């Protein structure tokens, strides 16, 4: 399990 | 150094129907303490919202306010009818958080999962989530 994001970098 | 707090979210009338129950849900905000101004809160997509997921919910955890620099782990869990931390899922790592800043797992929980009674994890329509926060930030 690696973790994803609902947005493409921050930000 | 890191702070480690927690968050009981239950979600009440819990339905995969997106038309009652919303694309996107939200909890209410949380933090360390009263006296810790950074607010976040944890955001469920009751079915996955991309094709790769769609058989799972996915649970992220969501920073809502603006920091003064933030990173932080992150782990889920389900608490089942008897009160125990199952299907748990943690981040490896700390992960950067900016005002609106998401992180967490598309793939959770697996939708028939909830749906087989004898895990005991929708009892009367309510699903109970647990976070645990450790904010190195
Ligand atoms: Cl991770
Ligand atoms: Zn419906
Ligand atoms: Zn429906
Ligand atoms: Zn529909
Ligand atoms: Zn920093
Ligand atoms: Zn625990």
């Amino acid at each position: 399990a690696s973790a994803d994001s609902t947005t493409e970098g921050t930000p | 150094k890191v702070v480690k707090f927690s968050y009981m979210w239950t979600i009440n009338n819990f339905s995969f129907c997106r038309e009652e129950m919303g694309e996107v849900i939200k909890s209410s905000t949380f933090s360390s303490g009263a006296n810790d101004k950074l607010k976040w809160c944890l955001r469920v997509n009751p079915k996955g919202l991309d094709e790769e997921s769609k058989d799972y919910l996915s649970l992220y955890l969501l920073l809502v306010s603006c920091p003064k620099e933030v990173r932080a782990k992150f782990k889920f869990s389900i608490l089942n009818a008897k009160g125990e931390e199952t299907k748990a899922m943690e981040s490896q790592r700390a992960y950067r958080f900016v005002q609106g800043k998401d992180w967490g797992f598309k793939k959770f929980i697996r939708r028939d999962f909830l749906l087989d009674e004898a895990n005991g994890l929708l009892p009367d329509d309510k699903l109970t989530l647990f976070c645990e926060v450790s904010v190195v930030q």
